[PDB]
């Protein structure tokens, strides 16, 4: 499917001839630097981006996040209250998306690339918007959806979840961190488990505050190309 | 006259080499506060990973508000040509 | 000339409250450095710190465009008429 993909420019081909593989199997024997490896190789070189991370994620430590299990199993006490989190699991619907939103979040192991798990962690933020809204019959608030989020990973336990985040972050392409969702859903959940070891407030509002820079910065770098035309565009009307 | 001009400009000159080392004084002690950021311990490199594409994508907006001011004013060169 | 001297004047007070503005911050920058060396949450402050300032360059560069835009409008406006 890569092989259509990049086939169908034939400079495509030349990276499909060209595979830091071999690179890969000598320094990545010895882990930090692999990241920075394929880091660089994302740098040099468009959806085929995608595709050769669908690659060599599929191809190319993994271990001890029981710290968290043992504390997520230990925090079976905790309801949702001091999260105050807007979730009526009475009503059926809420209910049903809660149980979803949780699937969801467990399949993300199971997934192939880094951005399908990322795939997998922003439909469990959807549906935790839904039982969210579904609850307080209107929108979600920023400040609501992270404790929300920390519930699903705090009821519920991913398969291999620290496992799953450094990975990510190991290799997946940073093109990603501005705007888009899954990260945003992602350094969400980063904020949730960072928290949940004993403010909220402050990983929502701060996550709300770099995300809306980043909308406002993908605008201003349009508006630019808009005046520049339109100016240009004109001046030579006449 | 000619004196208050010789000493002034030597205060003026004194204090805007003043003002200018104390900024990079400032811009120093913010990199040194973007170098405690990342580190071994209570990370969440994802919110740090972010606050640095937030400031790496504006400091090329710079670059494009510049040239967005540079490729204008050439518009309006050959608007110059229009006689 | 004394154009020149009250200019000289003007331009020095000037620079001097700004140096002195340039200092409050340079103060409270290291205020903020002494302190929680490591791990006290003081560095997902330093977060919002690093927000804050890409927020006052993200509007800088918005109101920088803006006035842009006029500067162009109005030479533009030059240019037709004459």
């Amino acid at each position: 499917e890569f092989i259509e993909f990049l086939k169908t420019h034939k400079t495509g081909q030349e990276i499909y001839k060209q595979t830091f593989l071999e690179g890969m199997h000598y320094k990545r024997d010895l882990i930090e630097e692999q990241s920075e490896c394929a880091q660089d190789f994302y740098h040099n070189v468009e959806k085929i981006m995608d595709q050769i991370e669908k690659y060599i994620m599929t191809r190319l430590d993994e271990k001890k996040d029981l710290a968290i299990q043992k504390r997520i199993r230990a925090l079976r006490w905790v309801t949702p209250q001091m999260l105050c989190v807007p979730v009526n699991e009475d009503i059926p619907e809420v209910s049903d998306m809660v149980v979803k939103a949780i699937t969801d979040i467990i399949e993300m192991d199971s997934k192939r690339v880094p951005r399908d798990k990322l795939a997998c962690i922003t439909k469990c933020s959807k549906h935790i918007f839904n039982a969210i809204k579904i609850t307080k019959n209107e929108p979600a608030s920023a400040d609501d959806f992270l404790p929300t989020l920390i519930y699903i990973v705090l009821k519920g336990n991913p398969p291999r979840l620290q496992s799953n985040i450094q990975y990510i972050t190991r290799f997946c392409n940073p093109s990603r961190l501005m705007t888009g969702e899954d990260g945003y859903y992602f350094t969400n959940l980063c904020c949730a488990v960072a928290f949940i070891e004993k403010n909220l407030d402050l990983l929502s509002q701060l996550n709300e505050r770099q995300e809306r820079i980043m909308n406002e910065a993908k605008k201003l770098e349009k508006d630019l190309i808009d005046w520049t035309d339109g100016i240009a565009r004109e001046v030579q009307d006449i | 006259t000619r004196d208050q001009v010789k000493k002034l400009q030597l205060m003026l000159r004194q204090a805007n080499d003043q003002l200018e080392k104390t900024m990079k004084d400032k811009q120093e002690l913010e990199d040194f506060i973007k170098q405690s950021s990342e580190d071994s311990s209570h990370q969440i490199s994802a919110l740090v990973l972010r606050a640095q594409a937030s400031e790496i994508l504006l400091e090329e907006l710079q670059q494009g508000l510049s040239q967005a001011k540079r490729d204008v004013q050439e518009q309006m060169a050959v608007l110059m040509q229009s006689r």
